[PDB]
Parts: structure tokens; C-alpha cells; sequence
């Protein structure tokens, strides 16, 4: 059998509330102390977070850059070949970043680029440099 | 139940099974084949049915056999044995009936019965009914003892027993047919009225009550499932066990809040650590924007490394603006999750001070029923007799319960104002020494074969002793007396000239302001035809209230009633009476209870008769001389009138078996 519903009586707890004289008021005060100590610690983190909240006021709206609606393309302008080599130097293998920088190349076209021009732009060496930081 | 099976149930017997008692008288039958048992059981059940269907005339053996039909009328010795057994042990022809056969002219054996209580009277009638010489000694100037009824003018109010606790299997059912007891049911709806004098709301009342019953179930769980029955060598009380349960509920309420607020802070701390991530990312975003701005200030045409800067810093920034937006969305969830948590707090308290006072009333009512503070009741055993409770509504005796013992006393040699001082019992017989209560010098001596002691437990408990036993009662009997509990509760009778309460409300409560005074005037009954309100003192309060003037107690009652019914509506009472049962020397308290460290088994010890030592040494084992009855001997029906009645019937059977011989054992 179990206790009535919403009545809690663990073996362990019975022992603990009876064990000594006033173990009742002892255990019940430990929790009154514990509660107020958690209630105060709530106020700290509330007030701490209220300050951190206020710093972010404004969001990042003054720092937002408009949308570049760029159409993908097969051809590689000598321009964007050079943008690539430099992007490789700064980003290494983050083909997404390299694609975003160049603007008009899909992420696969970037991966292909690595392979086609690999020899002509010493792309090995270029990566060794990026890795070296 | 109905039929012959109804009679078995109505006589507290299992219809389909032979009792242990029956096995002793009919060992041939019960060891015998299954068929003969069923025959027996029918013959028995039928015979009871007959008696029950008309308890105002003696059921003879002839009459019984008359109504039997084959195969059951075939064996006439069985039918005679059964009838005799039943008759002997007061299952039939008990109480007040017309003797078909007038009593025998000559009596056999002399028995002295101490006390004209219902137990005493019941035995006396049976013993006399069996043709013995019976004489009862009553210290009081009236029969009934703890059945006491106040009468003045047309006011009639029981200061002693009042309730018939259901008729379903109650011997008093049979007695009510035999004696005009004006039996009115009790409408159990009892509204509570706090210290101020304002009724408790339905919501409150129902909540607290339900909690009270839940707390009780809880104590049972501690007792039976967790074996929480000893603590620091001492037995655990119901009182202790309720505290422990209540504390554990209070403790749980705190444990719950702790866990809820700990869920807040853990999540609040996630938010803290997130806001830091957001404020540092904003700082980088601020700086990076500036760099992109500066690099974009360099007007074209420009070489490709300068073009790469604008592009890379553009990408880098929209990349960081992505992060910050994802973190802004995460912040939104954790911020709303907070409001849910702060909106769904666990219960503030287990019980408030105002609930806890109402709960104390529900405890006071239990202290009232058991007639003792809950600190005294055995956790394991306080309710053991509760499996044998009768069915049906509880009723009051409208015309006063004294009608019953008075009816039983008719035709009995009762010596009133005769206080037993000493009981001597020896192999050869017993002498009982009493005095006249009015002049203590005037001394009486009664010689008899057997003594039946119906002295209240409170009297048996008295130190120094009111009654001396010679020889002294054996260790096993006296220890049982110490161990058992003799409780206390008192009634205050308020007789008015007008009804100012609700005539549809039978009973209503008052809620005391402290735990310490929960019992004090905690309940009022309107149960009588006349305009009388009865007020109850229970629990710890009862014993203390016995040291307070009647006038003061009536004051406190009126005060409370002014509160509930308005200061105008409560006149001065015409007549008032206040019981002080613990004070009363002829019953030192109200009735028994199962004290902590007692069990029902003590009630059985108290019934066990005493057999003296042999007069001449080496002479054979004597007959039992000193017998015991009264409530407090009857394990399964203690603290009741029916219990007393039943104990009386029992001892009469036992004594008659001893001194008149049992022909029916063969
Ligand atoms: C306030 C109150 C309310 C109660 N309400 C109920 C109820 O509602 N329902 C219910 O079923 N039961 C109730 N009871 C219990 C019931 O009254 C008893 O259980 C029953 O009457 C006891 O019968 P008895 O023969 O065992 O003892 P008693 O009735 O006390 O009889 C014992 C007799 O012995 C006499 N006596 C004592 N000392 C001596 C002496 N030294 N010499 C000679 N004689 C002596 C007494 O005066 C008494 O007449 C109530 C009891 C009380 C106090």
C-alpha cells in the first residue's frame, strides 16, 4: 500500500523528524533559511541581469548592414579570383564565408575553384599560411 | 441482509460458519461432517430469527421445534442443544420478555453482583432467569450508573450515555423493541463557527475535514507500513503520529518551494550567462562596424586588397549580426519561461493559522469520541474495535436512556446506597463487605458462591484502592488495569424557554482559538423535544473544566452562543447541569480507551475470572469465584452500552455453566 494522495511520508524523513528532540523545528528551519538564501540569490541575478539588459538597449540596429541580393554566376572575373585567394588566406576552408565574400559564387563553385586553380594560385601554400594562425 | 442469514448478522454471528464458542460446545459437530454443520448453522440461525422476530415473549424449545421443518426437526437433541446454548449465552431470551414458564420456585447458588450498571443488570436478569439467587450492590442511590438521565419539569437530558450507534447487529435493537425508547435519528450535518462567531465557508469546511481524514489514513500508513510504533523505548501515540505526519507535510511544502525557486535561479543564471554573451558580441559588432565604415570610407577606384577588406568586414559583420539575432531569440524563450515559473508557485503554506484551528476542532471531536487526549491513544490500536461497528444511522433516546436500566432493574434484588469496600474470595466461597453510603459505620456482609465485579475501570484503578481484594488480584490482572486507559468527557445541559437555534440543525460546532483549548465547549446538540442545548467538553479541556464553577462554565457557553446567534437571541437558561465524571467516585471517568502500550488483548485479560488458591494445601483445584464484566471487559465493543449489556450476558452464561452445569456440551 501507499500513503493517501498528496501525503508524503518517506521512511528516511520519518526517521529524520523524530531522530532527536526538536529535530522537527531544526529540519523545518534549515529549509526556512535555505529558502530565504535562494530568494536573495534570485534578487542578485535579477538586478545583475537588469543592468546587462540595459546595456543592450537599442539592440544592434545602428550596426546593421543592408541585404546584398546577388545572383550566382559561372564566370570568374580576374577580380573575384583575387577576392577568392585573399578569402582563402583569411578563412581557409569556410567555403560559406568565402562564398559570402565573393558574393556571386555558390559554395560548390568555391569548392571547384580550389581544385581547378589549385596549381595556379599555389592554394596549398595559401592554406598552410592560414593554418599557421 | 435478510432471512435466517439476517438473524446471524443481526446477532453478530457469521451465518455460514461455526464460531469458536460454538466449537467448544459442539465439538462433535464442527469436527463432524460438513452436512451436519450446515444443519447446525441453519437450526441456530432459524432459532435466532424466531427470537428476533418477537423479542417480547420467551422462545421455548417446544416453540422452536414447532417452527422447524424436516430434515431439521428430525434430530431433537441437536435442536435442544442449540436452543439451550443460545439461551444460556443470552443470544435469545435476554432483556425484558414474558416468561412462558414462570421461574422455578427453588433457586440454586447465590451470586453477588457489584454494581447496578447495565452490565450488572443484564447479568442479574440472566442469572435470575436461570434460577439463581442474585443480589446487586450499588453505591449510588439509583440504577444505570454511567447511564444517567437528568429530569426536571419537562426537561429531559442524558448526562451519561445518549447514542445508539446503529441498529445493524446491535443488541439494543432488541431492547428497543422490548422497551419504549423514543428513538430519533441524528442528522449528521454539523456546521462550524470560528472564535468570532461566523460560520466556516463550505470550501474551508470541506477542505480541512478532508485533510483531517487524510491525516488519519496517514497515521495508519506509518503504523502498518513503516512500523512506526515504538520511539525511544516508549509506545507511539496517535497524537505523536499526527504531529509527525503534519510536520512532514509542512516539510514537503518547503522542499517544494525550494525546488521551484531553484528552478528559477538555475534558469535566471542561464539568462545571465547569455546576456554576457550578448553584451560582448554587441561590443565586437560595434567595433567591427566602425572598421567596415572606415574601410568603406576609402573611395574607389581601389586595389583589390582594399576591396577585399570592405567585403570581408561586411561578411564578418553580417555573420556576427546572425549570432546576436539567434541569441536574441534564445533570450525571448528564457524570459517567458521565467514568467511561467513566477506565475506557477507551489503552495505558500501547508495549513494557515485559521485552518489549523478548524483542524483542531476535528481533532477535538476525535478526542471527544475516544474520550481522551490523542496523546494517550495507542497509535496501532485506538480504533481496533471499529471493524465491529454496527450499520444504520446513529440515534438518540429522546425520552432519556434511564428508561433502559430502570426497565432491566424490575424484579431484581437491588441494594441501593450500598458501597462495596472489600471482596474476599476463597475455595469454599466469597464474602463481600459493604457499608451504607449515608452512614459509613453501618456495615453489611454478604456470603455467596460467586462475585461478579462490574466496578468501572476508573474505580479498579483507584489509588489508594476504593475496594480491597482478599486475596489481592493477581499481577496479570492489575497490570492490565494500569495499562488500559480510562478516559473522560463531560456534558453541560442548557435548558431554555425558547428555541433560538435552527430546529433543522441537530448539532453544531464552535472552533476554539488555541490547540490547548480545542475541546472546551467545542460542540452543541439540539436533540430533544424541549428547548435544550447540550454543550460538550472533550480532550485535555474536560479534566481542567471540572475545577470551574457551574456558573462560569454556563457563562462561557452563553458567550459562545451570543457569538453564533447574536447577543439578543440567547436568554438566560432556566435550568443548568454540568457533569464531572472524573470527579464522580462511583465511576472515576467516562469510559475506556486503548491507551498507548495497551492492546485489545488487555480487555480480554479483564474478563478472565479469578480462581482462588485451595483452602487446605494439597486439596484439589477450586472453582473460579471472582468474575468480571462491564465495558472494559468486552474487547470488540468497549466504551458502549451494548458492550456493557453484552459483557453482562456473557458472564451470566459463564457463571451458570460453572454453578448450574452445562447439559448441552454432550
Ligand atoms: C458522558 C458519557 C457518554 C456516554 N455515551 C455513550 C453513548 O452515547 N453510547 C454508548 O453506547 N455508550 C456511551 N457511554 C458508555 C456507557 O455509559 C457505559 O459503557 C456503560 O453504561 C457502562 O456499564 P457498566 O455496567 O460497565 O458500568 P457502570 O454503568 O458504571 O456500572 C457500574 C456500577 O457500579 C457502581 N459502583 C461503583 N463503585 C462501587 C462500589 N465501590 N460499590 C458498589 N457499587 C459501585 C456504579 O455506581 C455503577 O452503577 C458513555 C459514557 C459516558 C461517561
Amino acid at each position: 500500500r501507499k500513503p493517501p494522495k498528496g501525503m508524503f511520508l518517506s521512511q528516511e524523513d520519518v526517521e529524520a523528524v523524530s531522530a532527536n528532540a526538536t529535530a522537527a523545528t531544526t529540519v523545518l528551519r534549515q529549509l526556512d533559511m535555505e529558502l530565504v538564501s535562494v530568494k536573495r540569490q534570485i534578487q542578485n541575478i535579477k538586478q545583475t541581469n537588469s543592468a546587462l539588459k540595459e546595456k543592450l538597449d537599442g539592440g544592434i540596429e545602428p550596426y546593421r548592414l543592408p541585404e546584398v541580393i546577388q545572383k550566382c554566376n559561372a564566370r570568374w572575373t580576374t577580380e573575384e579570383q583575387l577576392l577568392a585567394v585573399q578569402a582563402i588566406r583569411k578563412y581557409g576552408r569556410d567555403f560559406q564565408a568565402i562564398s559570402d565574400v565573393i558574393g556571386n559564387k555558390s559554395v560548390v563553385q568555391v569548392k571547384n575553384f580550389f581544385v581547378n586553380y589549385r596549381r595556379r594560385f599555389n592554394i596549398d601554400e595559401v592554406l598552410q599560411e592560414w593554418e599557421a594562425e | 441482509p435478510s432471512g435466517v442469514e439476517g438473524a446471524a448478522f443481526q446477532s453478530r454471528l457469521p451465518h455460514d460458519r461455526m464460531t469458536s464458542q460454538e466449537a467448544a460446545c459442539f465439538p462433535d459437530i464442527i469436527s463432524g461432517p460438513q452436512q451436519t454443520q450446515k444443519v447446525f448453522l441453519f437450526i441456530r440461525n432459524r432459532t435466532l430469527q424466531l427470537w428476533l422476530d418477537n423479542p417480547k415473549i420467551q422462545l421455548t424449545f417446544e416453540a422452536t421445534l414447532q417452527q422447524l421443518e424436516a430434515p431439521y426437526n428430525s434430530d431433537t437433541v441437536l435442536v435442544h442443544r442449540v436452543h439451550s446454548y443460545l439461551e444460556r449465552h443470552g443470544l435469545i431470551n435476554f432483556g425484558i420478555y414474558k416468561r412462558i414458564k414462570p421461574l422455578p420456585t427453588k433457586k440454586t447458588g447465590k451470586v453477588i453482583i457489584i454494581g447496578s450498571g447495565v452490565s450488572g443488570l443484564a447479568a442479574a436478569r440472566q442469572l435470575q432467569s436461570f434460577g439463581m439467587d442474585v443480589t446487586l450492590l450499588e453505591a449510588r442511590d439509583r440504577v444505570g450508573g454511567r447511564v444517567a438521565t437528568f429530569r426536571k419539569g419537562n426537561y429531559v437530558a442524558d448526562l451519561g450515555a445518549m447514542v445508539v450507534t446503529g441498529l445493524g447487529g446491535n443488541p439494543m435493537a432488541v431492547v428497543s423493541k422490548q422497551v419504549n425508547m423514543e428513538l430519533a435519528k441524528i442528522k449528521q450535518k454539523c456546521p462550524l463557527y470560528e472564535a468570532n462567531g461566523q460560520a466556516v465557508p463550505k470550501e474551508k469546511d470541506e477542505m480541512v475535514e478532508q485533510e483531517f481524514n487524510r491525516l488519519l489514513e496517514a497515521t495508519s500508513y506509518l503504523s502498518h507500513q513503516l512500523d512506526f510504533n515504538v520511539l525511544n523505548n516508549k509506545p507511539v501515540s496517535l497524537g505523536q503520529a499526527l504531529e509527525v505526519v503534519i510536520q512532514l507535510q509542512e516539510k514537503h511544502v518547503k522542499d517544494e518551494q525550494i525546488e521551484h525557486w531553484k528552478k528559477i535561479v538555475k534558469t535566471q543564471e542561464e539568462l545571465k550567462e547569455l546576456l554576457n554573451k550578448m553584451v560582448n558580441l554587441k561590443e565586437k559588432i560595434k567595433e567591427l562596424h566602425q572598421q567596415y565604415k572606415e574601410a568603406s570610407e576609402v573611395k574607389p577606384p581601389r586595389d583589390i586588397t582594399a576591396e577585399f577588406l570592405v567585403k570581408s568586414k561586411h561578411r564578418d559583420l553580417t555573420a556576427l549580426c546572425k549570432e546576436y539575432d539567434e541569441l536574441a531569440e534564445t533570450q525571448g524563450k528564457l524570459e517567458e519561461k521565467l514568467q511561467e515559473l513566477e506565475a506557477n508557485p507551489p503552495s505558500d503554506v501547508y495549513l494557515s493559522s485559521r485552518d489549523r484551528q478548524i483542524l483542531d476542532w476535528h481533532f477535538a471531536n476525535l478526542e471527544f469520541a475516544n474520550a481522551t487526549p490523542l496523546s494517550t491513544l495507542s497509535l496501532k490500536h485506538w480504533d481496533q474495535d471499529g471493524d465491529f461497528e454496527f450499520t444504520g444511522s446513529h440515534l438518540t433516546v429522546r425520552n432519556g436512556y434511564s428508561c433502559v436500566p430502570v426497565a432491566l432493574a424490575e424484579g431484581l434484588d437491588i441494594k441501593l446506597n450500598t458501597a462495596v469496600r472489600q471482596v474476599r474470595y476463597t475455595a469454599s466461597g466469597c464474602e463481600v463487605i459493604a457499608v451504607n453510603t449515608r452512614s459509613t459505620s453501618q456495615t453489611f456482609i454478604y456470603k455467596c458462591d460467586a462475585v461478579l465485579c462490574t466496578l468501572p475501570l476508573g474505580v479498579l484503578k483507584q489509588q489508594p484502592p476504593a475496594v480491597q481484594f482478599v486475596p489481592p488480584l493477581p499481577e496479570w490482572k492489575t497490570s492490565a488495569v494500569q495499562r488500559m486507559g480510562f478516559g473522560n468527557l463531560n456534558k453541560v445541559v442548557l435548558c431554555f424557554d425558547r428555541v433560538f437555534w435552527d430546529p433543522s440543525v441537530n448539532l453544531f460546532g464552535h472552533v476554539g482559538s488555541t490547540t490547548a483549548s480545542r475541546g472546551e465547549l467545542f460542540l452543541f446538540w439540539n436533540l430533544y423535544k424541549a428547548p435544550i442545548l447540550l454543550a460538550l467538553v472533550a480532550g485535555e479541556a474536560a479534566g481542567i473544566m471540572e475545577n470551574i464553577s457551574d456558573d462560569v462554565i454556563v457563562g462561557r457557553c452563553l458567550a459562545i452562543l451570543k457569538g453564533i446567534f447574536g447577543s439578543s437571541a440567547v436568554p438566560q437558561p432556566k435550568e443548568t447541569v454540568v457533569s464531572r465524571w472524573r470527579a464522580d467516585p462511583w465511576a472515576r471517568g467516562s469510559y475506556s480507551y486503548v491507551a498507548a502500550g495497551s492492546s485489545g488483548n488487555d480487555y480480554d485479560l479483564m474478563a478472565q475470572p479469578i480462581t482462588p488458591g485451595p483452602s487446605i494445601p494439597g486439596a484439589p483445584q477450586p472453582i473460579p469465584r471472582l468474575f468480571f464484566a462491564g465495558e472494559h471487559t468486552i474487547r470488540n465493543y468497549p466504551a458502549t452500552v451494548h458492550g456493557a449489556l453484552l459483557s453482562g450476558l456473557r458472564e451470566a452464561g459463564r457463571i451458570a455453566d460453572q454453578f448450574l452445569g452445562a447439559m448441552y456440551t454432550l
